[PDB]
């Protein structure tokens, strides 16, 4: 239900950037973790997730490859690995946490942070 | 012979997927699958009705479907809160007939 | 412990495929496969014995199956008539030996 | 509503596989398929757990299950004995997660 | 009344010719209707099936792909559309309703029309 | 006594033997009866094994294709036709016999024979 996010900021093009999020509880079976990509102007995307019970991965297209989540054990915690940053890839980036799986819609994600901002600069 | 209490539902859960879900004994529950699933990725909440409160179990339940006229398998999870897991490989655009029979408990 | 009627039948149900099916409290049926399945095509009637008037559903039931020793499945419905019907894929003269339990209600 | 005793037993198989198992009236079990296997040869006995004594059945019982995220599927079977055997495809050392609800009646 | 058989008659080479065929009521599960080709002389034989629960199709290996079966909705018909007829397929085409699946048996088919001839001219 | 062994001895190379195995009981489901191979010195493991329930057979890689194992019928007797045999398939061969499957583990093989010597000289 509450996350807490850290990481992000500003970051020159072609390096590299670290998200993290926690939850402070589970909500069920299916749990998931992940974080949305709010494009200035544009719509929210589900850009990267990870079932827990699964121990399986969903990426956007857009950043496959070049992106990597891992969680760690008894922590509850996703990390996501942002390599070859592009200037297209700054944004607000959300962290969200549900349990049923991957899911586009924005509703019914138990936990959705209060957003970090991930600028590519020069 | 022992007589006992039947509550039934039938659910759109989304996909072309009908679950049609009969509980005897406010226990045990038997999913029949219907209908034609097409448009999912697999780890994917389905996009339609929710299960209802008096057939939610109180753990997952993986359920596993056959596809008519293949060697092809699938299986959903009914998640305690209701909702449904596609747990099969990712299906395109072309529908593909979904049957069988699943069993779980719910207490 | 509560006690209920117990029926036992054995459906030679054609083409190879043995039915084991155990009925108890004149309501949930447990089917076990056995024997080998050949030579028949998706969607045909299976060339055997029709499931007996006791253990015939009210409503038509997919039950699954699985091939020993492949990750390839099948299933098959039973209908209300009694007649059973081939859902899996198209099976040549090879056979290939069939297992799985598959439960379904009666009422 | 009718009141039945129900006793629970968690079994780690062996390979990575784990069954939870859950007995209602001394007679119907519903098996739940959890873990991954991994290392395993098709009609081999899993390295593990054999299944306790109050949740054996009085004859042989196959169980379907499913891989998670394919279209793939296995079956294993519970011998009276208590031990079970692998009855998928030869698995090599890369692990598939495996989930599926199978019944069986011990009487 | 069962079954109601219409269409069919007399028909040139490499044409087309169309057959309905209604049920007044479904028996069952596995619901299929089709049609039976019974050459002059000759073993009748399925030549053509449709399962409406399912929707799927059945055809013959001497007329796959010129043949072609449909259904409306809830009309409980089954539309035959042949082409390419060769002087070879000039037979009585009996309609056949039963619920089980497809069978090559005579067997139980619960509805069995009275049938329509169909001739195929040079 | 559960199991009883006949046949094997002394055979030249490129010869055959042939070795039999009947149980006097079957202690369950999944029924199997094979052979295991302990070299002198090395460790037993399984070479050969038969399931009766579902009529399938293990070989071992270095006997694939070259020993062949058969069964009766109301006999409860395994055969195992050796062929093409090595000098490096000089050991002493157990009859084995179990309820539950294959296994590599001399463990809760209900049935063990007092093994027989194969030898492949000149």
């Amino acid at each position: 239900v509450q996350l807490q996010e850290s990481g992000g900021g500003l970051v020159q093009a072609g390096g590299s950037l670290r998200l993290s999020c926690t939850a402070s509880r589970r909500t069920g079976s299916n749990w998931c973790m992940g974080w949305f990509r709010q494009l200035a102007g544009k719509e929210p995307e589900l850009v990267v997730a990870l079932n827990f019970d699964y121990d399986m991965t969903y990426y956007a297209d857009s950043v496959k490859g070049r992106f990597t989540v891992s969680r760690d054990s008894g922590k509850n915690t996703v990390y996501l690995q942002m390599n070859s940053l592009k200037p297209e890839d700054t944004a607000i980036y959300y962290c969200a946490a549900r349990s049923g799986g991957f899911s586009s819609n924005r509703e019914l994600y138990d936990g959705w942070g209060q957003g970090t901002q991930v600028t590519v600069s020069s | 012979s022992i007589d006992v209490p039947v509550q039934t539902l039938t659910v759109e859960a989304g996909n072309g997927l009908q679950l049609q879900l009969t509980k005897k004994n406010n226990d045990l529950v038997i999913v029949r699958f219907f209908g034609s699933v097409s448009n999912i990725q697999k780890g994917w909440n389905m996009s339609g009705t929710w299960v209802d409160r008096p057939f939610r179990p109180a753990a997952v339940q993986s359920l596993v479907g056959h596809f008519a006229g293949r060697d092809t398998s699938f299986h959903i999870d009914i998640n305690p809160n209701g909702s449904i897991t596609w747990w099969g490989a990712n299906i395109d655009k072309t529908p593909i007939a979904t049957r069988g029979n699943g069993s779980y408990f719910i207490k």
